[PDB]
RNA sequence: AUGGAGAGUUUGAUCCUGGCUCAGGAUGAACGCUGGCGGCGUGCCUAAUACAUGCAAGUCGAGCGAACGUUAGCGGCGGACGGGUGAGUAACACGUGGAUAACCUACCUAUAAGACUGGGAUAACUUCGGGAAACCGUAGCUAAUACCGGAUAAUAUAGUGAAAGACACUUAUAGAUGGAUCCGCGCUGCAUUAGCUAGUUGGUAAGGUAACGGCUUACCAAGGCAACGAUGCAUAGCCGACCUGAGAGGGUGAUCGGCCACACUGGAACUGAGACACGGUCCAGACUCCUACGGGAGGCAGCAGUAGGGAAUCUUCCGCAAUGGGCGAAAGCCUGACGGAGCAACGCCGCGUGAGUGAUGAAGGUCUAUCGUAAAACUCUGUUAUUAGGGAGAACAUAUGUCACAUCUUGACGUACCUAAUCAGAAAGCCACGGCUAACUACGUGCCAGCAGCCGCGGUAAUACGUAGGUGGCAAGCGUUAUCCGGAAUUAUUGGGCGUAAAGCGCGCGUAGGCGGUUUUUUAAGUCUGAUGUGAAAGCCCACGGCUCAACCGUGGAGGGUCAUUGGAAACUGGAAAACUUG
């Protein structure tokens, strides 16, 4: 902890990385770099829809999403809830960040958000997995 | 408004008057604080005298009359 | 060239302005060196008008004449006419 | 859009300027030019260009230190 | 110095830790929801995009060549324009002091030399003409306070231009304008870039910018460098702003820019009361393009709008009236500078959509007394809504009579404060629904779907889930969107380990220098601190006054932060003479 050698020569910070780092994103084809916006609101169209079977902590059965984001890569979703929209091809409201146990997704569904509204068997919720008009 | 009395030693020179005097100062920098002493060079000239091998000289900041350098004056200590 | 000017930080609810000298070609908004203070010309509000304009009366002889319709507030002076 | 007055003050401007410019391009090419040679260009030769630059420089875009430049080294200059 | 109590983290366990997820928000913060209204404000932040055009500083003269100052464009203006920004540079581009032994100038204001003498040409009327037009040819022109001889005009210690209405001209000269000729600290990162550029060192040029001078050139020697960042070199504005610390300030500097890089493009003969010029002037380029294909030259980094990319990403509602730039001896303009706004529940507020309430009150919705002092059906406020008159500010002007200045000259929004009688014109709906992040119980559910901000839950009592009457926060507000702040003491300038997390020399070696005996020290610099300069701030370590309180303005006692003077204390890092010696 000695200060002559200190101005010779410096230090560091900690080591870190954020989150979602192929997210907060737009790819460019015009001039085909991407863009670190960190925007707030997002879209997503789809691919596919997914799903993967061999779930321990939880052990009862859900799929999920395989969306692709901008123009030839791979990007993963998850669907988190009671609600199976069996559907694709949408444009909707990005959630941004992974929910809890799912590996490598980043990338979600606000509840409406342009596509559609939500699984309509909620009705208690009236703030999750699509829950619009909900007497209070 | 007057002209300082800035000051130095010498380290060489080239032909007819390349002169020159060192400059140097106290103070530190503003994060880790230790009395570490610095310096930059500068520009005098003269016919040919104030120049290598000893000119401990005082210099100055006027007019230049000058190619890019821009000191008149060589207050002295001494010689060698 | 030489204008009159004043400052803006956040208030209103009856006409109010300042005094000071700024350049010709530009708008009412203006830079002050040397504060004089403001102007209140809504007649309602007499306790603020604490301008002490020591260096914006002496363009009189260095290029100074009322303009933009700004006599009014001269009106009630009289430190002109020395030529 | 009020160039269809200047778009043509800028040409006037060049005329008055160049044609009395060159007026001086000979009063360059007689006195200063043989003020060495040896020739009568000290006398009445150098100074037509008195009234003549005379005629230039009492505006503000002929040369005002410059003027002082160029009348040092041609009344002066013995 | 108005001083630092965060959710849970160890193996199995007290214990020294270990930082994570994470918090609350604040973001030009909004998306589904929800869409009583607004005071005022900002939104090509999608793409410094290609274009539905024009759009923009503009018109005129008792001083001047058409008509009963109209009709010129000489002359003046403009042209570098308001506005647009943060595409482009490590740069005096940027905030402040500043040698001027690197600077001057008409616009703001008074003037001052005088107002003498001049010729006469050019715009329009076009005078005369070929031909898709209009592009171009002949070509006297008619004047102008002017294109304009000549006198001395001032710096020889010997430089010229003035052609005034009426009881307004050109110069010796100025205070000034952007600036700045420039000085200084302002003036970031990349060690995967040191044997240093030939000009590295600086003297020496005919030259010249209001401006010294390797700035091109003028003459010669480099080791000038030198292991210290030569140099390369990547974003490339700064600075009143905002969240903010206890304080050092610490970062982003977008509404808000006072200063500067920047207008299709490379230039550009030009020029200016201020230059290579955002609707100029020409000639090279690739663009949607206009053209008897004279060949036109235009692009909203200036309001719109079009195909758009679009988390949202706006009114072509109006036209000078809040300031006059410019033209004008004058009455007058253009505003697209500044203004008038669908307003987005974007900021948050001004408060309004139920009352006197009510005996526990029912026909009971998780539970099986709970939110039930639920209810009804009675009354209370104007404040939303039927109208109404709606004139809030404020002083404008040769001849009016003789730069202090002024009347027979200032209502699109010019209707606001709208008490106003006033019915009853509801304040969407809240999350998880246990315990922490604050939450209440369960039928659905038998691992079938499935709960879950770090901790964390359903396999036959989800005090989690599907759903259902709400208590903790709430009523213009519900879950989410992600940015640095004290918190993060996971920078350590205040607040950093050495054997042990995640950490100590192969060492004989060892340049630069960070440090670097005792005592007196010659120093009289500096610190001790300070006379001074006391040169302004709108507001400062504060508070307050105008305002239906909130959107919009102000007294500045805190001196403007060694700024215009260098100090006395030698106790010392500091021009630095030695002695001590056993270390």
């Amino acid at each position: 902890p000695t200060i002559n050698q200190l101005v010779r020569k410096p230090r560091q910070s900690k080591i870190k990385k954020s989150d979602s780092p192929a997210l907060n994103k737009g790819f460019n084809s015009k001039k085909k770099k991407f863009t670190d916006l960190n925007s707030p609101q997002k879209r997503g169209v789809c691919t596919r829809v997914g799903t993967m079977t061999p779930k321990k902590p939880n052990s009862a059965l859900r799929k999920y999403a395989r969306v692709r984001l901008s123009n030839n890569i791979e990007i993963n979703a998850y669907i988190p809830g009671i609600g199976h929209n069996l559907q694709e091809h949408s444009v909707v409201l990005v959630r941004g960040g992974r929910v809890k146990d799912l590996p490598g997704v980043r990338y979600h569904i606000v509840r409406g958000a342009l596509d559609t509204s939500g699984v309509d068997g909620r009705r208690q919720g009236r703030s999750l997995y699509g829950t619009k008009k909900p007497k209070n | 408004n007057d002209r300082k009395v800035y000051v130095g030693k010498v380290v060489s020179d080239k032909m007819d008057k390349t002169i020159t005097v060192l400059v140097e100062t106290y103070k530190t920098h503003k994060l880790y604080g230790k009395r570490v002493k610095y310096s930059k060079k500068y520009k005098t000239h003269d016919e040919n005298n104030s120049a290598k091998l000893g000119d401990i000289v005082k210099i100055q900041e006027t007019r230049p009359l000058s190619a890019t350098k821009r000191f008149r004056l060589v207050e002295i200590v001494e010689e060698s | 060239a030489v204008k009159i000017r004043l400052t803006r930080l956040g208030s209103k609810r009856n006409p109010f302005y300042r005094i000071v000298v700024a350049d010709a070609r530009s708008p009412r908004d203006g830079r002050i060196i040397e504060q004089i203070g403001t102007y209140n010309p809504t007649s309602a509000n007499a306790p603020e008008i604490k301008v002490d304009e020591a260096l914006a009366l002496k363009w009189l002889n260095d290029g100074a004449k009322p303009t933009d319709t700004v006599h009014n507030i001269l009106s009630k002076e009289g430190i002109m006419k020395k030529f | 859009k009020s160039a269809i007055k200047r778009v043509k003050t800028t040409e006037k401007a060049e005329a008055r300027n160049i044609s009395q410019k060159s007026a001086m391009r000979t009063a360059v090419k007689n006195a200063k030019t043989a003020v060495s040679n040896n020739a009568d260009n000290k006398n009445e030769l150098v100074s037509l260009a008195v009234k003549l630059v005379d005629k230039a420089a009492q505006s503000n875009l002929i040369h005002s230190n410059k003027a002082d430049r160029i009348k040092s080294q041609l009344m002066t200059a013995n």
